[PDB]
């Protein structure tokens, strides 16, 4: 996260850390949507261009964390993956379209003050909140500058941006399964996601029932917090049907 | 990073 | 609903009626301002 700040304890109870067994290192961010399922970005698991292709036994899931590097004994919970599901039509070859993946935890995780799931959006909620100008929240332990990193989980509040403005800012073929966020050059404020924040949650709080809903997934950008550029996120709702499908079947 | 207990390396 | 019954309600905030440092920036933007 760039131009963000230290999250407070229990602020993002759904924030998950994808941890690599060997070498032991931060891999990506992810989110808890129930006691057996965590949602993340596909490019975190599969990305041929960089020879990235992890499997169940290569990873560990750490839930309930705040600190980036310490083993928060008695607080965080480490879990093993049982199955990884990459969206069948995930396009890593061209524009990272449908950048989404589901991980099935081996054993259910017990909730607590620091471990709690985030809601997935319904057609109505998404329709009311996913509007240009409306601010959302992003969290992660990723880099703080484009090219030292955070000691503690970071967070930023960014505005959703008009689809047209998103398009005219890149040569990458934008699709309907993705939206962009960030401040515009003259808006005075800045901030963005960055390497290391991938798979992390983009959430919004419903003014109707006060719940937090994950609208997006940290996917891609061009550099970090560059003026004229914006971060892109996977449109959770547009892929909500693939999500449900996976869970009831498996 | 601070090493994590080996009981979670399967 | 389309998310199990208890989702989205944080134990250290919504459940005790406490707000976090910046959640109001979000709500202030859900209608007319920015
Ligand atoms: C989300 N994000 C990331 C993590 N994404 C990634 O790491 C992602 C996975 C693979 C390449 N990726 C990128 O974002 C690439 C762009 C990618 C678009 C799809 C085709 C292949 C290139 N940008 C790298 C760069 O310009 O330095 C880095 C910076 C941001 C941000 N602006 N908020």
């Amino acid at each position: 996260i760039v131009e963000g700040s230290d999250a407070e304890i229990g602020m993002s109870p759904w924030q998950v850390m994808l941890f690599r067994k060997s070498p032991q290192e931060l891999l990506c961010g992810a989110s808890l949507i129930s006691d057996r399922w965590v949602l993340t970005a596909a490019h975190c698991l599969l990305y041929p261009p960089w020879d990235k292709n992890f499997t169940e036994n290569d990873l560990l899931v750490r839930i309930g964390k705040h600190s980036r590097t310490r083993y928060e004994r008695n607080i965080e919970k480490i879990s093993m993956l049982e199955k990884i599901y990459i969206h069948p039509r995930y396009n890593w070859r061209e524009n990272l379209d449908r950048d989404i993946a589901l991980m099935k935890l081996k054993k259910p995780v017990a909730f607590s003050d620091y471990i709690h799931p985030v809601c997935l959006p319904d057609r109505e909620t998404a329709a009311s909140l996913l509007q240009a100008g409306y601010k959302g929240r992003v969290t992660g332990w990723g880099n703080l500058k484009e090219t030292g990193q955070p000691s503690v989980l970071q967070v930023v509040n960014l505005p959703i941006v008009e689809r047209p403005v998103c398009k005219d800012s890149t040569r990458i073929r934008i699709t309907d399964n993705m939206f962009c966020a960030g401040y515009k050059p003259d808006e005075g404020k800045r901030g963005d996601a960055c390497e290391g924040d991938s798979g992390g949650p983009f959430v919004m709080k419903s003014p109707f029932n006060n719940r937090w809903y994950q609208m997006g997934i940290v996917s891609w950008g061009e550099g970090c917090d560059r003026d004229g550029k914006y971060g892109f996120y996977t449109h959770v709702f547009r892929l909500k049907k693939w999500i449900q499908k996976v869970i009831d079947q498996f | 990073y601070e090493p994590i207990p080996e009981e979670f390396a399967q | 609903g389309s998310g199990e019954a208890d989702c989205g309600l944080r134990p250290l905030f919504e459940k005790k009626s406490l707000e976090d440092k910046t959640e109001r920036e979000l709500l202030e933007s859900y209608i007319d301002g920015r």
